[PDB]
């Protein structure tokens, strides 16, 4: 088949920067090369078709160029909502072949997280488990450390966290960490806390609650 | 109004077959070429094949030629995809796409196929109660379900700004857990009602949980 | 006592355009008019008993214009005229693409050149009829389907010209069929398939 090599695999650029993504085919594809944009959890959306044509409704900052084996997608002035993974597609002959994609990350100023802590619900406690949740909201860059503490003791091995993809409007991230304990263990301690360390914070921030209070 | 709706997603045992359908409305599929495109978790787009409903011609990527069948029923205006002898690498979101011969102009929402020997399990939904500063956070914890995915909306979709629904985490138990939160003015607590609408299709679970301080 | 014409429909393939309607006349005749605006009306079929009127000569003057037609009913030569407006018709966007025909499929070396016959239309310019390709230009695409007569799985390719140059395995016979498509349309997008041609 015709191999499509897309470069780079990822890039980081600031709002307003010019961005260039390229795709090279192993042989002449006669301009049957399209560019699609895919945002988190959505189907891909056409941007450019037949190498250089802008699809209806697509912002003019997106453009395509190229012919033969070499193609380029350009974003003249990057906007926050352009955070996405971009893919080229060869469709002039079967099998149709997608490039491996280029993830575009948005660089922005530091933003400290806002921290919240939630106790397990009484309903869940009726079962034999307690989930304590800590939220780090709208921060940047992504690097962040969550340290759980139970009666001031450092926890390890009993938590899991997940992070959202960059926000399409402010380019920040949010993170959720869940500490899981059996109800028996939960009831043996009073103070539950999550200590957060991030570049935007002069010193670590701790949010906590006392079981029962 | 054009629409592509896929169904048939969910659990498939290793060695089993996925059998999906793509119901089209607002146009006749015989006027276009209908394609299947898949995407493994965190990976790139992969072309599977196309069917021309004008005469039933089907083209398969060589990787799927001997293990898949794409078909179409003009009277039901529906296209189908069956893939056999599934392995872990076949776990992916499968999309149906309408091809105009210049580009894909419409896509289905995508349906996840999870290749696994485990059984389905519905989630329990617990509130993440607001503590009550200037901004307050609240949410819902959707715990212990399998397989993915789960969808969450707030106030039947009316409330979307400030909402962060996190990527699920696979627990040691083999079940997923996910949290969804939203930040709102503290002065709205007790005045504005907040309800998270949770849906887990594999277990036919639909829950609306009111979150109060 | 005349019957207003009804079910006025446009039947058009490769620009050959005819307006059809009902009913079969009973003691009455019809006159069909065409225009591109309001007051551009021209009668083309006068007092006919036919239930169709060929309007090709008019629409080919400009295939991208939108045409309106009206059919008048008049009492026959034995013993206020009623009329009805037809649907709008824009030739370039609505004429049906006729079945394509493969002109040749010569194999030279490891490649087969599949040439599509260009089809002449009634649309003319500079005292010469235009081909379908002439009229549509790059708006027209040909889809090729090809396969080894000695196997199942089909392959495909597209071109915005009239030929395909494809690689084939030596000593193998392939079959070919082509189909025309106008990507920019939303309805009447494709022609039916050309007759299948096979090597040997």
């Amino acid at each position: 088949d015709i191999q499509m090599t897309q470069s780079p695999s990822s890039l980081s650029a600031s709002v307003g920067d010019r961005v260039t993504i390229t795709c090279r085919a192993s042989r002449d594809i006669k301009s049957y090369l399209n560019w699609y944009q895919q945002k988190p959890g959505k189907a891909p959306k056409v941007l450019i078709y037949y190498a250089t044509s802008l699809a209806e409704g697509v912002p003019s900052r997106f453009s395509g160029s190229g012919s033969g084996t070499d193609y380029t997608l350009t974003i003249s002035s990057l906007q926050p909502e352009d955070f996405a993974t971009y893919y080229c597609l060869q469709h002039g002959e079967s099998p149709w072949t997608f490039g491996q994609g280029t993830k575009v990350e948005i660089k922005r100023t530091v933003a400290a997280p806002s921290v919240f802590i939630f106790p397990p619900s009484d309903e869940q406690l009726k079962s034999g488990t307690a989930s304590v949740v800590c939220l780090l909201n709208n921060f940047y860059p992504r690097e962040a450390k969550v340290q759980w503490k139970v009666d001031n003791a450092l926890q390890s091995g009993n938590s899991q966290e997940s992070v959202t993809e960059q926000d399409s409007k402010d380019s920040t991230y949010s993170l959720s960490s869940t500490l899981t304990l059996s109800k028996a263990d939960y009831e043996k301690h009073k103070v539950y806390a999550c200590e957060v360390t991030h570049q935007g914070l002069s010193s670590p921030v701790t949010k906590s609650f006392n079981r029962g209070e | 109004e054009v629409q592509l709706v896929e169904s048939g997603g969910g659990l498939v045992q290793p060695g089993g077959s996925l059998r999906l359908s793509c119901a089209a409305s607002g146009f006749n599929i015989k006027e276009y070429y209908m394609h299947w495109v898949r995407q493994a978790p965190g990976k790139g787009l992969e072309w599977v094949g196309l069917i021309d409903p004008e005469q039933g011609n089907t083209i398969y990527d060589p990787k799927f030629q001997d293990r898949a069948t794409i078909s179409a029923d003009n009277s039901k205006n529906t296209a189908y995809l069956q893939m056999n002898s599934l392995r872990a690498e076949d776990t992916a979101v499968y999309y149906c796409a309408r091809d105009t011969a210049a580009y894909f102009d419409y896509w289905g929402q995508g349906t996840l196929v999870t290749v696994s020997s485990a059984s389905t399990k519905g989630p329990s939904v617990f509130p993440l109660a607001p503590s009550s500063g200037g901004t307050a956070a609240l949410g819902c914890l959707v715990k212990d379900y399998f397989p993915e995915p789960v969808t969450v909306s707030w106030n039947s979709g009316a409330l979307t700004s400030g909402v962060h629904t996190f990527p699920a985490v696979l627990q040691s138990s083999g079940l997923y857990s996910l949290s969804s939160v939203v930040t709102v003015p503290s002065s709205s607590l007790g005045t504005q009602t907040y309800i998270c609408n949770v849906n887990h299709k594999p277990s036919n679970t639909k829950v609306d949980k009111k979150v109060e301080p | 006592n005349t019957v207003a014409a009804y079910n006025l429909t446009w039947k058009s393939t490769n620009f050959k355009t005819i307006l059809e309607w009902e009913p079969k006349p009973v003691n009455q005749v019809y006159t069909v008019q065409i225009s591109t605006k309001s007051g551009d009306w021209k009668s083309k079929c006068f007092y006919t008993t036919d239930t169709e009127c060929d309007l090709t000569d008019e629409i080919v003057k400009d295939v991208k214009q939108t045409y309106l037609a009206r059919v008048f009913s008049y009492p026959a030569g034995n013993v206020e005229p009623l009329y009805e407006n037809s649907p709008e018709f824009t030739p370039y966007l609505e004429t049906n693409l006729g079945q394509p025909t493969i002109q040749s499929f010569e194999q030279v070396g490891t490649k087969v050149n599949v040439t599509v016959e260009d089809e002449r239309t009634l649309v003319r310019r500079n005292n010469t009829f235009l081909s379908l390709r002439d009229v549509f230009g790059k708006d027209l695409i040909y889809t090729l389907y090809y396969w080894k007569s000695s196997s199942s799985g089909k392959k495909t390719a597209k071109t915005n010209t009239n030929e395909f140059l494809i690689d084939v395995d030596k000593g193998e016979n392939y079959c070919f069929s082509v189909q025309a498509v106008i990507p920019s349309r939303t309805v009447n997008r494709k022609s039916t398939d050309s007759p299948v041609e096979c090597m040997g």
